[PDB]
RNA sequence: GUCUCCGUAGUGUAGGGUAUCACGUUCGCCUAACACGCGAAAGGUCCUCGGUUCGAAACCGGGCGGAAACACCA
RNA sequence: GUUUUAUCCGGUAAAGCGAAUGAUUAGAGGUCUUGGGGCCGAAACGAUCUCAACCUAUUCUCAAACUUUAAAUGGGUAAGA
RNA sequence: CCUCCCGUGGAGCAGAAGGGCAAAAGCUCGCUUGAUCUUGAUUUUCAGUACGAAUACAGACCGUGAAAGCGGGGCCUCACGA
RNA sequence: GUCUACGGCCAUACCACCCUGAACGCGCCCGAUCUCGUCUGAUCUCGGAAGCUAAGCAGGGUCGGGCCUGGUUAGUACUUGGAUGGGAGACCGCCUGGGAAUACCGGGUGCUGUAGGCUU
């Protein structure tokens, strides 16, 4: 009972939220965003990359779980159920609304045309613009291949154009694969679950010296 | 299907700025207000007594009339295909002396001590400010630098 | 049956036509909507101004 | 901690500071409105207030028209200048609020070269009295009470000395509902009570009700009391005097004081090479103390 | 070697009987702080309107009275002699002041009168040093500082040398 | 689709300040026994959520259902 | 129906959410509780293993009826007898 | 219920929402009737007509407060009729 | 070099903790006969001057939080005007002018008016 994405393919609204003026917005189609290994450190998973959109368009929250089902099931094949970890970097908060017409035979009945036209929340979908990334995926450095197969299955998921683009990033944090060694190894990073903390040097002492000890 | 309410659209036209909520400083009740100086409408929101009307906000006039805790103000407000000169009085918390006419004023005066001064000692001297000219011709030293080369980067995606 | 609401097109050029002129800035403002109080001690002042005009001209001359 | 720190950091970022008299407690901005500002058509027309303030050893009386700079201050009276003439013990009370408020009336009218006119009530009496302007002279100084934060209910040294300066020739509108001598059950003002209290005869019947119950108590009291011999019975005829030494000679002199080396008594604020060098220094000597083990 | 200006005392001592309901036993347990503490008690009106404890909002509920210096030391006399000199852990608020309950009000001081029940009260003393007013007063007002405050194991302290009592770690 | 109404012991129903009636259920009587009858008892987020109120089953909105009435001229 | 020089006015675009108000993803570190509980702990969970809630520092993604910050274009006034 | 501490308002201000507000505009007391008698001017919708509402004055008579002052209804934006 | 009274701007002034404070002062402090308020002289009001800088207060400190001001972000985002520019579109590039905001990295941490004191 969904129709074509292509009837709501493009920004052509404002950003519509789930709020207190819109209510009675059914539940999104993807509702998990983080897959595979989790808890995994990061140095345990060098190698991050990203699928990035090269179009301004709205991808819906069926496509979303999709393209993330297909990513999931190719990268446990390849990669086996811990080698990878996942994450979805859309979340579909834009509400697209839908005017239901009577598929049946009569405008008599009551169907008013396009009086009174504003729509019924039909679903959500996700607002990507050019150059945003739509998945990222870290793995081991030697996973590559298998990442870049993953993303090129997943992107036929979606209508637009998109990209596959091994970042310079280490793993899922904001800080270059170069420079991430040395500035552990001198503890500007420190490691917590899949990020890293950036320790900047300013700050009380005490905070210094619970560190070098 | 607007409505035609006094206060419709004023959220944050009449809304405080951040962080300077409460008691209005008591220089604004201090500032004086003569006839016939110009002062900028700007309607602050603390004070709802005296407020003028949302199409004066942001516009300048001149005082008329003075009375205990208000003035009256000439400004001009363009209605349809007219300017008409509207008189509003005004609590002195929503208006403010302007600057334009107090450097306007400035320059009067500087001028006309220069006007004295140089019919005292002889020698002719400008008024009437001009527009920028164009730059004069000047040479540009290297100081035995080579300038440097510049070309365009490469293209690379970043993120 | 249905028809146009509401426009302002046309409408500045329409304005502009004949010109949108400011009010005629003339000399000696009409007094309307001064304090009272200070219109008729103004009132008082101008009357009695007559007197004094003995001293007046002698300041002049 | 469990609980969610109120005082986070966004606490702080959306913070809006008082003014800083209101930080400090000592201005009360909603009556300093009320008080100081003046009338758009009455242009630079001064306003003038009589700001009493009683502290705990001396009573402040000053007179101030604001400007945007600042207040204006054109006249001061303190009550610890009293001992230059009769009174000397016992400040910080109602009579001598009077014999301030009465010196800061006399000087400011001195001043202002207003004292064959506008001699005031010489004799001291507990009635209401308000100056009239004479025709044909220069027009009352008239200014209004700045109490501050005190609370003004009857009896208070604020109108101790308001009571002395309209006594002494200022035209401050007042009423007598306030001063010691009002009655809050018949609403009547005695005028004999307040004059009672004018002259410290409340205090005089304190030394007196005291010395004849106990005396170390009435010892441990009046202690400054018994220096120089300040007594129940010549405290009124003190006063007295000490008004008409106010009448006299309300002139202020100052007193000069030039020859003193300018010696800081303050640490002054370090610079930003020292606390660089005291940082590095506490890093050295952490990473000294871990090495030693 | 230490300020006199930090000596620890009592500010107040706040004497408390929570009455379920208003009326006659109200009007007795007034009658009771009244005669304990030689000084009239105010009454304390229910917040709220539950329907558990039987109580309307705006209706007088409880009653109090504040006890403040000479009175105050021998009413806290009387009270921890009732305690026997001995107070929980527990008993001591992080701020450092303290309180009690007391289950009969005629064991100490007090006689019993056929026309006043068998009343039990709270005891709430609150410790102070010279200088704690200045956070109360009009003009000025301000903070005591932190190292001018009292701690749980300073009033502990002061409740040992004074009162000789024993702390149960309970 | 639009408009209107309803939701309360197991059942059928009444009803801003601790929820009624009848049947049903349990217990004890009467009878050889059952029924009738007699004497007692128990049994209900008052559909769900939010709000006004000191206090909501009630008053006001949203949702779950159920029930009616319209759904015409070509 | 113009620019320039002064001088005010504004809350859109953008941006932000380790800033308020709402929405929202995932780990990490702590220690109280009517969290579940937990394998040998009833015996003083002799113990301390996990999952909750909570707090703390981070982290992904958002807002027509959110916002610290904030354009371009624009609106007013002044540039003298 | 009583006590202390933190508490930039995360409460309240009749109601919709927005703005505004902390020795406030909120809460509690005390005294009161400026929610009174009048003439004009002005703002809002606007045709620069009316109504409604509102702002600043001026003249009386008052209320309150020690006083400066504030008050001719409700903190402002609605609550009405030739 | 500072303080007190009254302030102007209203955090470069706030918040947390620590250290120092000579002299005046400001305070804490002592008491309830009178004035005046309380359940309570705690607050308020009043009369004082034994003690104390413990606190307020002032100055300083913290690889402090905040705030203020810079750099970076970045001529990036966005944008006035133009084209018979590209592209199926979505959108994008160029010409002509204007031009931001986080994160991140620095610096700073009240200025001052009137009146009156103290500081050899
Ligand atoms: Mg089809
Ligand atoms: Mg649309
Ligand atoms: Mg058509
Ligand atoms: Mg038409
Ligand atoms: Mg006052
Ligand atoms: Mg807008
Ligand atoms: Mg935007
Ligand atoms: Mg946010
Ligand atoms: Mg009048
Ligand atoms: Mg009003
Ligand atoms: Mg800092
Ligand atoms: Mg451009």
């Amino acid at each position: 009972g969904r129709r074509p994405a292509r009837c709501y393919r493009y920004c052509k609204n404002k950003p519509y939220p789930k709020s207190r003026f819109c209510r009675g917005v059914p539940d999104a189609k993807i509702r998990i965003f983080d897959l595979g290994r989790k808890k995994a450190k990061v140095d345990e998973f060098p190698l991050g990359g990203h699928m990035v959109s090269d179009e301004y368009e709205q991808l819906s929250s069926e496509a979303l779980e999709a393209a993330r089902i297909c990513a999931n099931k190719y990268m446990v094949k390849s990669c086996g159920r811990d080698g990878f970890h996942m994450r979805v970097r859309l979340h579909p908060f834009h509400v697209i609304r839908i005017n239901k017409m009577l598929s049946c035979a009569g405008a008599d009945r009551l169907q008013t045309g396009m009086r009174g036209a504003f729509g019924k929340p039909q679903g959500t979908v996700a607002r990507v613009h050019i150059g945003q990334v739509i998945m990222s995926i870290r793995t081991k450095l030697q996973n590559e291949e298998h990442v870049i197969e993953a993303l090129r299955r997943a992107k036929f998921k979606f209508p637009g154009r998109q990209k596959i683009h091994i970042s310079k990033k280490w793993g899922f944090t904001k800080f270059n694969a170069d420079e991430f060694e040395d500035m552990v190894a001198k503890k500007c990073l420190i490691p917590d679950g899949c990020g890293v903390k950036y320790v900047p040097s300013h700050g009380p002492l005490d905070k210094w010296r619970v560190l070098h000890s | 299907t607007n409505t035609k309410g006094k206060r419709r659209g004023t959220r944050y036209m009449f809304s405080r700025p951040f962080r300077k909520h409460g008691v209005v400083p008591l220089a604004t009740y201090m500032r004086i207000y003569k006839k016939g100086d110009i002062v900028d409408i700007k309607g602050m929101g603390t004070v709802q007594k005296g407020m003028p009307h949302k199409c004066y906000h942001g516009k300048t006039g001149r005082v008329y009339n003075v009375t205990q805790h208000a003035v009256g103000i000439v400004v001009n407000k363009q209605v349809k295909g007219k300017i008409l000169a509207k008189r509003i009085n005004v609590r002195i918390e929503h208006i403010k002396h302007s600057k334009s006419r107090d450097s306007f004023l400035k320059r009067v005066k500087e001028n006309d001590q220069k006007k004295k001064e140089a019919k005292e000692k002889g020698t002719w001297v400008q008024l009437k400010r001009q527009p920028a000219p164009p730059r004069e011709a000047h040479f540009v030293r290297t100081n035995g630098k080579e300038p440097e080369l510049l070309e365009p980067i490469p293209y690379e995606f970043m993120a | 049956a249905k028809s146009k609401n509401h426009t302002t097109h046309n409408q500045s050029r329409k304005w502009h036509r004949n010109g949108i002129k400011k009010p005629r800035s003339q000399r000696y403002e009409s007094l309307k909507g001064v304090d009272p109080k200070f219109l008729r001690n103004m009132r008082f002042a101008k009357k009695h101004n007559k007197k004094g005009l003995k001293k007046m001209q002698a300041n002049n001359a | 901690g469990f609980v969610k720190v109120v005082k986070n950091k966004a606490y702080f970022k959306r913070y809006q500071v008082k003014f800083r008299r209101r930080r400090e407690g000592k201005t009360d901005y909603y009556a300093r409105k009320r008080l100081v500002i003046q009338d758009k058509n009455k242009y630079n027309t001064p306003k003038y207030r009589m700001i009493v303030r009683v502290t705990n050893r001396d009573i402040i009386c000053q007179i101030a028209y604001a400007r945007i700079e600042g207040d204006m201050i054109v006249c001061a009276a303190y009550a610890h200048e009293l001992p230059k003439y009769g009174v000397k013990v016992g400040l910080t009370n109602y009579a001598a609020a009077y014999c301030t408020g009465l010196l800061l009336a006399r000087r400011l009218l001195n001043r202002f070269g207003m004292d064959k006119i506008y001699e005031g009530q010489v004799e001291v009496t507990g009635d209401e009295y308000n100056v009239e302007s004479i025709d044909g002279q220069p027009g009352a100084f008239t200014c209004y009470l700045d109490a501050g934060l005190a609370r003004t209910t009857t009896g208070n040294k604020v109108f101790g000395a308001l009571k002395g300066a309209v006594d002494g020739g200022l035209s401050i509108p007042h009423s007598t509902k306030r001063f010691p001598g009002y009655d809050s059950e018949s609403k009547e003002f005695n005028a004999e009570v307040h004059r009672k209290h004018i002259m410290g005869q409340n205090v005089a019947d304190y030394m007196r009700y005291l010395m004849e119950e106990d005396e170390d108590a009435y010892k441990k009291q009046f202690s400054q009391y018994i220096k120089n011999s300040v007594t129940p019975d010549m405290m009124e005829e003190m006063y007295k005097k000490a008004h008409a030494a106010i009448r006299e000679n309300p002139v202020y002199e100052k007193k000069p004081k030039k020859e003193v080396k300018k010696k800081r008594w303050n640490r002054p604020k370090m610079s930003l090479a020292q606390k660089k060098d005291r940082v590095a220094q506490k890093k050295a000597s952490f990473l000294r103390a871990q090495e030693r083990a | 070697k230490e300020n006199p200006m930090r000596e620890l005392r009592i500010r107040k001592l706040c004497l408390n009987i929570c009455v379920g309901e208003s009326g006659d036993r109200l009007t007795r347990a007034a009658k009771v702080l009244e005669q304990l503490t030689g000084q009239t008690p105010v009454f304390s009106k229910a917040r709220y309107t539950v329907r558990s404890f039987g109580i309307r909002r705006n209706e007088k509920i409880a009653v109090h009275c504040t006890v403040r210096g000479a009175k105050a030391e021998e009413i806290l006399e009387k009270g921890l002699k009732v305690r026997e000199y001995e107070l929980r852990k527990n008993n001591f608020s992080d701020t450092g002041n303290f309180g009690f309950g007391i289950q009969e009000h005629i064991d100490l001081g007090i006689k019993y009168d056929p026309s006043i029940g068998i009343y039990g009260l709270d005891f709430y003393v609150v410790l102070g040093r010279p200088g704690f007013s200045i956070a109360d007063k009009k003009r000025r007002t301000g903070c005591i500082g932190a190292k001018h405050r009292i701690s749980k194991e300073e009033a502990m302290r002061w409740f040992q040398q004074k009162y000789d009592g024993i702390i149960l770690p309970g």
